[PDB]
RNA sequence: UUACCGAAUCUUUGAACGCAAACGGCGCAUGGGAGAAAUCCCCGUGCAUGCCAUAUUUCUCAGUGUCG
RNA sequence: GCUCUGUGAGGCGAGCUUCACUUAUCGAAUGAAGAGACCAAUGGGUUUCGCGUAGUCUGCGGGCUAUGCACCGUCUCUGAACCAAC
RNA sequence: UAAAACAUAGGUUUGUGAUGCAUCCAAGUGGUGUAUGUCGCAAACUGAUUUCUGCCCAGUGCUCUGUGAAGAGGUUCACCGGCGC
């Protein structure tokens, strides 16, 4: 609903902008290991219960 | 504009309540600590501090102590580039002067934080046959010596001008203690009734 | 002379008792970057209203004072919101005496 | 086993008195100097129902003895204590209904309520509705009147002890049958989580000493010893006799 | 040798004078907090044996301690496991009462 | 740029301590700031409790404690 | 049972209980809100601290027991209300 | 397993005058009934009303009525200290 302490909004805000595909250019670095983001989250699956 | 102060009329002007007030605990307790030890039966060893040198005699003696001050720190240093007669003061120094019997009068203070510090002292002067007197306050032996408290004072010696002034005091002093040493080692003290209970008994016997 | 059932402690006298720039907040910390979305471009021209991501801890009155200092223009109002992302977003509306368009383009926008 | 319900009421958790809507303690006025050397007139202001209590409580408003303020004060009402009545508490209070006057000054044989056992404790005996205690003797030589407690029970108390005059109001509550399980639901709504009372034989062997077994029966005498440890002291306690009388 | 007098005066704790002084204190101390700082020791000669010196930075405290044995804090007084380890009232704390006050 | 280390920087918190707290809340005092027809607004610092020391120009006091 | 636990007066028996006492302790009430006295002692002793009597004692200064003086000690069937007129 | 059980009102009985009764707590100037005060509280049994609850108190339960002596001493012997009825 509407209610959120801003501290919770800052955290969902945190996880929200953290919920992004890895940059394309990061995969092109030497010795790179990363491909997909292993910490992609989906609201319908993992829950950030705050 | 006179006011009735019957019950259920004009409110009273604020009368003193010191008597029924609830005091800070340290107040109630120093009051009760003083009550408690009048109305218990104190031992003769400890009661003797309740008995004490007559003040006209006391005032004479403390003026004598004041006549023989210990030298001040400013002067003691100044003397030592090369002591003036003064009263022995301090429980440790005064204890020697008794045992060595160099003391020729001693002035136990009446009150002491643990009376134990001095509780023995009257028996010790009585044994060395040193004249001694109990006196009202360690604060007065205090100022007499320039200290803020003195558990004891010892007139070990005096200039010739004050020889007799000491002697009459020594016999006005051991007249009350050392002479009464047989009496003093006997009087159990305390057991005073409250005068709220003395009067109650004054009247119960009044009614019978 | 006590006149309370209980004692109360007396008034006693009581004796009265490195960054070169201590104020880390600043016009330049408050306002950050103008926003260039097309909801905001609707406001610069249609509402005389600059949009800014602005420091999230800044408040409205500080955002006015910051526009006054950074862009030299009065803000008739500044209703901020903090974005779902966590950035704060001010829609500052300029006084009519100040164009929001002449100023935004002066701003490199 | 497992903790008996008699023992759990002592935790006083769920089992505490309700009393949110209770008006506060229903006591006599503080034993002022005025009580001890005169009287205080307070007018009854309003007779309240304290929920969970049978007797109405009165709201006598005494003027404060020592300061300019008026001191409303709450005590369980004697019957016939109408609002606007002027109560008179104090040693030389007139002897009338609602007046609170020293017990040794109340006439022998007259009935009193809200009596205080210890002097100055502000009224502890005879407070339940309909209840009272006749004064059955004075002993002016030793200053201790006797009185008959609302239970057939004599007791000596100092005459300096206050008492109110008359029966406590609201008498006869108990005479009316409750009829409904729901009616007794509400008398205990304002009291405590006392009710309903499950029988211990209906309980399990873990729950109660009486519990368990096939036919539901106590297996041992229901008359427990006074020294029985808690959780055992159920059934009839230290009973001197059993049986209908 | 004032210590020698004040030390043996306290060796007579049972003497009626010392028994009286101690009486008034225990009365006096009951009406005080479990810890109480003193500007001076009740026993100057005894405190000084133990290293107290009337100096700045030395302070004395009178710490009260209830007497009698420990009651082991098991619930409802019940004890589980072996019968040896039962016993609530009679097992004693294996710690000194000067220790507990210190 | 790397490596190291002295100078600093070190946001909100946290023992967390000015008071709170699913509140990015609210103080009092101190100085600053912007500003403005002062009010508002931001900022810095102090402000928890306990205890020890001290009042160094020796703080203010309380006690039907002891005396004088 | 001991202890907490003191104090006086008894009696009994070879420290036991009655009886009062009150400072421990306990309970109660209270916002610790008015206790006792002045009405006077088988009471007190530092501004009252002191005298006088008999008995005894003396560190010759006084003590102590009894005792009486003094002195401590002395005054009289719902109203409103405060913020004082030595 | 929704009953026939539990509850229930009604009935009785027990404790109990606050120094209380029941009762929580390791512990306390701690806690619950109790903001209460016998028309109350705590404990039990029975189970509306109408009607009746006979006989048995034997059992069981409940209730009620340190000081001497010996010894060198450790010690030992002796005397006083809730039950039974
Ligand atoms: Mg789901
Ligand atoms: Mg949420
Ligand atoms: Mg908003
Ligand atoms: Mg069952
Ligand atoms: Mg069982
Ligand atoms: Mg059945
Ligand atoms: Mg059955
Ligand atoms: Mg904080
Ligand atoms: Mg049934
Ligand atoms: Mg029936
Ligand atoms: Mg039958």
């Amino acid at each position: 609903g509407r209610f959120k302490p801003l501290a919770i909004k800052k955290k969902y805000a945190k996880k929200l902008k953290q919920n992004r595909p890895v940059p394309y250019w990061i995969r092109l670095r030497t010795g790179n290991r990363i491909k997909w983001n292993e910490k992609r989250r989906h609201w319908r699956r993992t829950k950030l219960h705050y | 504009r006179p006011k009735n102060f019957g019950i259920g009329h004009d409110v009273p002007y604020a009368r003193d309540l010191s008597r029924f007030m609830r005091w800070p605990t340290f107040v109630t307790m120093q009051r009760k600590k003083r009550v408690l030890q009048r109305r218990l039966k104190v031992p003769p060893a400890l009661h003797q501090f309740t008995k004490v040198l007559d003040r006209s005699s006391r005032n004479e003696l403390l003026k004598l102590v004041k006549k023989y001050p210990s030298e001040t720190r400013r002067a003691r240093r100044q003397r030592l580039f090369d002591a003036p007669l003064s009263v022995v003061t301090g429980l440790q120094e005064v204890t020697r002067t008794i045992e060595k019997k160099t003391a020729r009068l001693v002035m136990i203070a009446n009150n002491v934080d643990p009376i134990e510090l001095v509780l023995w002292m009257p028996t010790l002067c009585r044994a060395n046959k040193v004249p001694y007197a109990i006196v009202k306050d360690k604060a007065r032996l205090g100022d007499a010596v320039g200290r803020k408290t003195a558990t004891c004072v010892a007139i070990t010696d005096v200039n010739a001008e004050d020889e007799a002034a000491l002697k009459n005091l020594i016999r006005s002093v051991n007249a009350r203690f050392l002479a009464r040493s047989d009496v003093i080692r006997r009087q159990w003290g305390g057991l005073q009734l409250s005068l709220r209970s003395r009067a109650e008994l004054r009247k119960k016997r009044a009614r019978n | 002379a006590y006149t309370r059932p209980q004692f109360r402690r007396p008034h006693t006298y009581r004796r009265p008792s490195m960054s070169a720039i201590s104020n880390k907040w600043d016009a330049f910390r408050v306002i950050r970057y103008p926003l260039t979305t097309d909801k905001a471009m609707k406001k610069i021209e249609e509402n005389n209203t600059l949009t800014f991501i602005v420091d999230s801890n800044a408040n409205k009155t500080e955002i006015k004072k910051a526009m006054r200092k950074l862009y030299q223009v009065k803000a008739v109002k500044v209703n901020t919101l903090i974005r779902p992302d966590g950035l704060k977003k001010a829609y500052i509306r300029l006084s009519a005496s100040y164009d929001a368009l002449e100023t935004a383009n002066k701003m490199g926008l | 086993g497992k903790t008996v319900l008699t023992c759990r009421k002592g935790n006083g958790s769920i089992y505490q008195v309700h009393g949110h809507k209770r008006l506060g303690p229903a006591k006599l006025r503080i034993l002022d100097y005025a009580e001890r050397h005169g009287f205080m007139r307070g007018v009854v202001k309003t007779i309240e129902h304290e929920p969970g209590r049978g007797a109405p409580l009165a709201r006598v408003e005494f003027r404060h003895p020592y300061k300019y303020r008026r001191v409303k004060e709450l005590m369980v009402a004697p019957e016939g204590m109408f609002t606007g009545q002027s109560v008179l508490c104090g040693v030389k209070a007139p002897l009338a209904i609602g007046n609170v006057l020293p017990l040794g000054q109340i006439t022998e044989g007259c009935i009193v309520c809200n009596v205080e056992a210890k002097v100055g404790d502000r009224g502890t005996i005879a407070r339940a509705s309909g209840d009272y205690c006749i004064i059955i003797s004075h002993n002016h030589e030793t200053g201790r009147t006797r009185l008959k407690l609302p239970s057939g029970q004599k007791k000596t108390v100092p005459s300096n002890c206050r008492a109110m005059i008359g029966i406590i109001a609201g008498g006869g509550r108990i005479e009316k049958p409750v009829l409904k399980a729901g009616n007794s639901f509400y008398r205990f709504r304002g009291k405590r989580n006392c009710w309903p009372k499950v029988r211990g034989v209906a309980r399990n062997p873990v729950e109660h000493p009486h519990g368990g077994g096939n036919h539901q029966h106590i297996g041992h005498p229901s008359t427990v010893s006074r020294h029985a440890p808690p959780g055992q002291k159920v059934g009839l306690i230290a009973a001197r006799r059993t049986g209908r009388i | 040798g004032a210590f020698m007098y004040l030390n043996e005066l306290w060796k007579k704790k049972s003497s009626d004078v010392m028994r009286f002084i101690q009486r008034v204190r225990a009365w006096e101390f009951r009406h005080q907090h479990t810890v109480v700082r003193l500007r001076r020791p009740t026993r100057p000669e005894k405190a000084r044996m133990l290293g107290y010196k009337t100096k700045q930075g030395f302070s004395v405290f009178r710490v009260r301690v209830r007497r009698g044995g420990r009651k082991r804090p098991v619930h409802k007084g019940i004890t589980y496991g072996k019968p040896k380890t039962s016993g609530v009232l009679g097992v004693k704390l294996n710690k000194n009462s000067r220790a507990i006050a210190e």
